């Protein structure tokens, strides 16, 4: 994928398997992302040279395949190094690896045509202040106070899925911040491409969002190259006055074919089976999601861990290279809650300390501590009896039963696709709402009249309405 | 009864040879219609003896660098 | 008066057994957790391919 200039090169050499030892020019190579569009078979097979070579024969290394070629392909110069098409304009339908589509016609919104290596890191007109964001929920920016423009984690399992997120993502954020959420994936299904994507038709976010997966048919260089169209899209509504916003699938494709790949290439690198280009990736990739002057750089830290590998790169690049990491167990859904993020191992380092202010600080505090202290009074003494319930039994049962099931409250994501209103929940009510009401005062509201209600605003009227 | 001395820093025929070089000293009471006994003592400090003499000429066969005696030798 | 020996032993010995078998031996399986590191001993057993498989 270059811009090329002259139509030249020479002609080849070897090709056996994907090392692609063509002999072009002389005194005359590229440099590292202008690939030589060689006219191998039929198609216009480029390959990226990752380290170049004298006399001719490249260490060079292609996406997909050269479909049946001979031993003397002929090659081609260029003179743009990756030289791609993206923009600003690619929400509005599925993008591919290479900056076309992969749904319908015009590759993704045909619009600018810059470089595709993005920069990674940078400062002086950045932003160093790292500002605080409000996603508007009582139970994600109440309980976890995330950075605008950060890379926060996500663990746990099941609950709440990617039609939560997305469709309460995709309405919340959009209208109360000015920005583009895009996403990616890498290392996805074949047939889950003809589902998930119907989800786009109960959410009305394909024209707000660039749906980037690879799958997962092709090898790893054809799958594993979708890093250019996040960076080099995004960077363009980011640096504009909007936000970009990212989502990752997994760290799959990543791990495994960044090892796979580095290290299966006859030289050395990491150890336990992991490759020496881990940290150059993981902290350059890791800390370009970042503040600037003119929009946040948001994107989801989707990333997955093998099977908590705390002597693999895993444990020590995903939880040294992210913020926040939130964890959703079966616990909070399989009661029948509305988010099945749990409060407890979900917050950040500002969001409990004294870094904040009375507000962070009472609220996580006393939900932390009532939590916590109230969570051993309805599991521990279920074994025993409740003879022994005296006020703190029935007060931190009530007020930790009112306020866990009676905090979760529902955004757009069911407004929707389900029914349930509830618009968006504001920091006031949650966080003036939850510290006093939620502990030893207005026992009015029970279980069935106070769910479904918007934080602490609307809990206040169905104790007395309903 | 007899023993075959053999310093720490002796050569390494001695100890990565004291079967075939024992046998010509020890065959003389056991290939003629008498009672005989071979008491094999230090084994690790012996069958080890023939590594350093293989590692050295590059030439890999055995586990942690050793060489073809446990199946042939023995 | 004899109710109190058999109810304090049986109830001594099922408070003492549900207690600490949630503190004593099932502390044991918190050493479970370095078995976790020793899979990465495993990693070792690829070294010495370095010395004969990958030379």
């Amino acid at each position: 994928h270059h811009h090329h200039h002259g139509m030249a090169t020479g002609k080849i050499v070897q090709v056996i398997g994907a090392v692609v030892d063509v002999e072009f020019p002389q005194d005359a190579v590229p440099r590292v992302y202008d690939a030589l569009e060689v006219q191998n078979g039929n198609e216009r097979l480029v390959l990226e040279v990752q380290q170049q070579l004298g006399g001719g024969i490249v260490r060079t290394i292609a996406m997909g395949s050269s479909d049946g070629l001979r031993r003397g392909l002929d090659v081609k110069d260029l003179e743009h190094p990756i030289e791609v098409p993206v923009g600003k304009a690619t929400l509005g339908r599925i993008m591919n690896v290479l900056g076309e589509p992969v749904d319908m016609k015009g590759e993704i919104g045909e619009e600018e045509r810059w470089a595709i290596h993005r920069a990674a890191p940078s400062y002086e007109e950045l932003s160093n202040s790292q500002e605080l964001l409000e996603t508007g929920i009582k139970v994600i920016d109440l309980m976890a106070p995330f950075a605008k423009g950060g890379k926060v984690g996500l663990f746990g399992g099941a609950g709440v899925g990617k039609t939560v997120n997305m469709m309460e993502l995709i309405r919340n954020i959009a209208i109360e911040h000015s920005g583009y959420s895009v996403f990616a994936g890498v290392g996805e299904r074949t047939r889950e491409g003809n589902d998930f994507y119907h989800e786009m038709t109960d959410s009305n976010v394909i024209d707000k969002v660039s749906l980037v997966y690879g799958q997962m048919n092709e090898p790893p260089g054809n799958r594993l190259r979708v890093a250019l169209t996040g960076l080099t899209m995004a960077e363009k509504f980011r640096d504009e006055g909007r936000d970009v916003l990212l989502f990752v699938d997994n760290i799959y494709r990543y791990t495994l074919a960044g090892t796979e790949v580095s290290a299966l290439l006859g030289r050395m690198p990491s150890a336990v089976g992991y490759q020496p280009t881990l940290a150059e990736e993981m902290g350059v990739l890791q800390e370009r999601i970042t503040s600037t002057k003119t929009g946040s750089i948001t994107s989801v830290q989707a990333v997955y861990v093998p099977a908590d590998d705390l002597t693999d790169p895993s444990p020590a690049t995903t939880f040294a290279h992210l913020d926040a990491t939130v964890v959703l167990s079966r616990q909070i859904a399989s009661l029948g809650i509305y988010p099945a993020v749990d409060p407890l191992d979900s917050t950040s380092r500002q969001l409990d300390p004294l870094v904040v202010g009375q507000e962070h600080y009472d609220t996580a505090r006393g939900v932390q501590s009532i939590l916590q202290r109230y969570q051993e009074l309805k599991d521990i003494i279920a074994i025993l009896g409740m003879d022994e319930l005296s006020e703190e039994d029935k007060l931190v049962v009530a007020r930790a039963r009112k306020i866990q099931r009676f905090l979760s409250q529902p955004f757009f994501v069911a407004e929707v696709f389900t029914g349930s209103p509830g618009k968006y929940v504001s920091l006031k009510d949650t966080i003036r709402g939850f510290k006093g009401i939620m502990e030893g005062e207005y026992d009015h509201l029970p279980e069935q009249a106070f769910y479904m209600v918007g934080s602490i605003e609307e809990a206040v009227e169905k104790a007395k309405k309903l | 009864t007899i023993v075959v001395v053999a310093t720490a820093s002796e050569s390494a025929a001695l100890q990565y040879l004291a079967p075939y070089a024992g046998a010509a000293m020890g065959e003389y009471f056991r290939d003629r219609g008498e009672d005989a006994l071979i008491i094999y003592d230090d084994l690790s400090k012996q069958a080890v003896a023939y590594r350093q003499i293989s590692l050295l000429l590059r030439r890999p066969p055995g586990r942690e660098a050793f060489p073809g005696d446990v199946f042939y030798l023995h | 008066g004899v109710v109190e020996n058999l109810a304090s032993e049986q109830a001594a010995r099922m408070v003492a057994m549900k207690a600490a078998t949630d503190n004593g031996g099932s502390l044991i399986k918190e050493l479970q957790l370095v078995y976790n590191k020793a899979r990465q001993a495993s990693i070792t057993q690829e070294l010495t391919e370095i010395v004969s498989g990958a030379a």
